[PDB]
């Protein structure tokens, strides 16, 4: 199927200098594999899973040296963007990007990122085309002005195409030691007298997406239901559950419907006693 | 590998 | 500006009586980055409490998983406490098995 990878990095100030916290968190696939913390007592990428322990000291040291190089660009940015908005000095302020490339199941570049977000706000965005910027803010404007000037997003470009893309298709092949399916049951609960609830409950499943439905007639009953946000186990699996209020005795009137991608086909299930 | 940034915000 | 925390607690495994299991308390959607989050038995701090690294969704905003471990009995009670700049006052949710 599909691939991806991202870099997802931070920078955090708060009053008294101090230097900002910078933060970088690699991800393949949407599972974290590098991390590098500024906090740290001897700051250092350093493996997230055990797959990339295969990679020796000249590369943890390659990386860290470019999350220095990182780190600072942070803090001039920082300090640049309190004179764009005009903030003075005595808050917290939070600076935040998105990097990396989505390939296709053919393993062919499908889509680069660069994102930016100040106050946890988009700030400054590289278009689709890798050519050109998306900046709402009046503020953004002056960034991306500079940065057609300055050639930025050729730059990036090259980054996303070449760097990206080589070495996702690296870890890619590093990485061999997957959908998890969803186990559905549904649980009866007592409620104001003639009226029950039946909560379908969706476990053990991997990727986190999936769509829990209940219909009577049927009749999806989107109205009413009341759910849960997916969440994790904690185990690398996720869990979630839909609800709805039903008339006591006409319960097998109700059915629970369960949508994964790892599935052959959707589950269909309802309350048995 | 990660970015390397180009010009400041 | 500031975006208000999401608050889950659940635990790990379905919940059974004086078996062993884990409590999570699940805290997403927020901005800014820091918080503070308490987990609480019977009204008490309960001490070894591991919280998750830093981490921001593709929208931006920040998300903590804290758990712990814990034997639930029928009658002790388990919630999350968490203060945060975007609320007032700290939040408690409690925990409740059928949920």
């Amino acid at each position: 199927g599909p691939h991806s990878m991202r870099y997802f990095e931070t920078a955090v100030s708060r009053p008294g200098l101090e230097e900002p916290r910078y933060i970088s968190v690699g991800y393949v696939d949407n599972k974290e594999f590098v991390r590098f913390d500024s906090d740290a007592e001897n700051p250092r990428y350093e493996p997230r899973a055990p797959w990339m322990e295969q990679e020796g000291p000249e590369y943890w040291e390659r990386e860290t040296q470019k999350a220095k190089g990182q780190e600072q660009w942070f803090r001039v940015s920082l300090r640049n963007l309190l004179g764009y908005y005009n903030q003075s000095a005595g808050g917290s302020h939070t600076l935040q990007q998105m990097s990396g490339c989505d390939l296709g199941s053919d393993w062919r570049l499908l889509r680069g990122y660069l994102q930016f977000a100040y106050e946890g706000r988009d700030y400054i965005a590289l278009n689709e085309d890798l050519k050109t910027w998306t900046a709402a803010d009046m503020a953004a404007q002056i960034t991306r002005r500079k940065w057609e000037q300055s050639g930025a997003a050729e730059h990036y470009k090259a980054y996303l195409e070449g760097e990206c893309v080589e070495w996702l298709h690296r870890y890619l092949k590093n990485g061999n030691a997957r959908t998890d399916s969803p186990k559905a049951h549904v649980t009866h609960h007592p409620r104001s007298k003639g009226e029950v609830t039946l909560r379908c409950w969706a476990l053990g499943f991997y990727p986190a997406d999936i769509t829990l439905t209940w219909q009577l007639n049927g009749e999806e009953l989107t109205q009413d239901m009341e759910l849960v946000e997916t969440r994790p186990a904690g185990d690398g699996t996720f869990q979630k559950w839909a609800s709805v209020v039903v008339p006591l005795g006409k319960e097998q009137n109700y059915t629970c419907r369960v949508y994964h991608e790892g599935l052959p086909e959707p589950l269909t299930l309802r309350w048995e006693p | 590998e990660g970015p390397r940034n180009q010009d400041w915000l | 500006i500031q975006k208000t925390p999401q608050i889950q607690v659940y635990s790990r495994h379905p919940p059974e009586n004086g078996k062993p299991n884990i409590l999570n308390c699940y805290v997403t959607q927020f901005h800014p980055p820091h918080i503070e989050i308490q987990m609480l038995k019977n009204g008490k701090k309960i001490p070894k409490v591991e919280m998750s690294d830093m981490s921001f969704s593709k929208d931006w905003s920040f998300y903590i998983l804290a758990h712990t471990e814990f034997t639930p009995t029928e009658t002790d009670t388990y919630a999350c406490r968490v203060k945060h700049d975007s609320m007032a006052e700290p939040k408690t949710v409690y925990w409740d098995r059928d949920m």
